């Protein structure tokens, strides 16, 4: 299937002492790789798979001088929103970046991304192009002529459609065992009775990965979304995914309700029947 | 692997 | 300052029998800003083993997180998350119910 690789970043401030709270985390799908902590006591990059072990103290090392360098530009930039918006040196504020690419089954390029926020807000965006920048405000503004400047897009667009598809591709050939496995759901149907006439039906997917899913329920072989219940998609805690749907049905009808999983792991979509 | 350049202050 | 209020999740991670060392989750999501006090109860009373992921984020730019404990479900004991935000005027708790 299609891939990515993503690496995230938070800076918080931390007024009265000191340099911001700053975690930075990797991900190729939905599998964490790497991770930085500023409160913890290594002060280095660290892995968070097996397979980015195979890697030598060299690439240790150089990605622990690029996670130091990203927080040092996140607190100064902290310090230059505060100007940007008349704020008091009272208050904690966020900034958050994200970036990274995404790959075709051909592990071929398609798509790059680079977006910045502050306080929860969007704040300077790249476009799909790679080639020019989404300000949302004034503040915004003045950062893009800034970046333009600088040539920040171009830098940016050779890392996205070069550096980042090598190395992802890399991590995918050396992860292989497990990133190229997917996990199908394990699929069961729940019965509960709220009162003589009401009955709730729970379908379950369980084990899944990566974390992309369908399910839905049909009445008599049509949709039915009305008196439905679907839980945001959860990490299990050991890699693998969750998800349910549930379905209101007046008690006996239970027959006429079918549940429809799609899954990349699946060759075709899985049907259940409460039985 | 992480990006190097292009990576600059707001 | 916009402000998103955590959505709670608690669940085992393998499904729930007695006797079997199992995975108590309390998954918070889709909170602004990052702070946050999750705690895992055992009859009320606060769980001192416990672990959480690296903070991360949706492309809505939300938090999410991950706590978790090793346990054992029994018929008698009750389980629960206990979650403080800045949103939140009283700490919520949800109860962990092994049908959701």
């Amino acid at each position: 299937g299609s891939h990515s690789m993503r690496y995230f970043f938070t800076s918080v401030s931390r007024p009265g002492r000191g340099e911001p709270r700053f975690i930075a985390v990797g991900y190729v799908d939905d599998t964490q790789f790497v991770r930085f902590d500023s409160d913890a006591a290594s002060q280095r990059m660290e892995p968070r798979a097996p397979w980015i072990e195979q890697e030598g103290p060299e690439y240790w090392d150089g990605e622990t001088r690029k996670v130091k360098a990203h927080s040092q530009t996140h607190r100064v930039d902290l310090g230059t929103l505060r100007g940007y918006y008349n704020q008091s040196e009272a208050g904690s504020h966020t900034v958050q970046r994200m970036y990274g690419c995404d790959v075709g089954s051909d592990w071929r390029f398609l798509r790059g991304y680079h977006q910045y926020a502050y306080d929860g807000k969007d704040y300077i965006a790249l476009k799909e192009d790679l080639r020019s920048w989404t300000a949302a405000d004034m503040a915004a503004q003045t950062t893009k002529h800034k970046w333009e400047a600088a040539h920040v897009a171009e830098q940016l667009r050779a890392y996205l459609e070069g550096t980042c598809v090598e190395w992802l591709r890399r991590y995918l050939e050396n992860g292989k065992e497990t990133l190229q496995r997917t996990d199908a759901p394990k699929t069961h149907m729940t019965h509960h009775a709220v009162s003589d006439h009401e009955a709730t039906l729970r379908c379950w997917a369980l084990s899944f990965y990566p974390a992309e899913i369908t399910l839905t329920w049909q009445r008599d072989g049509e949709d039915q979304t009305q008196d439905t219940e679907l839980v945001e998609t959860r990490p299990a805690g050991d890699g693998t995914f969750q998800k349910w749907v549930a379905v209101v049905v007046p008690s006996g009808q239970e027959q006429r309700y079918t549940c429809h999983v799609q899954h990349e792991g699946l060759p075709k979509p899985l049907t259940l029947r409460w039985e | 692997e992480l990006a190097g350049l292009g990576i600059n202050t707001v | 300052m916009i402000q998103r209020t955590p959505k709670i999740q608690v669940y085992s991670r393998h499904p729930a029998e007695n006797g079997k060392s199992n995975f108590l989750n309390c998954y918070v999501s889709g909170f602004h800003p990052s702070d946050i006090e999750v705690d895992l109860l055992k009859n009320g009373e606060r769980i001192e083993k416990v672990e959480h992921s690296d903070l991360s984020f949706s492309k809505d730019w939300s938090f999410y997180l991950l706590y978790y404990t090793e346990f054992t479900p029994t018929e008698k004991d009750e389980y629960a998350c206990r979650v403080n935000h800045v949103t939140l005027s009283q700490p919520k708790i949800v109860k962990w119910d092994r049908d959701m």
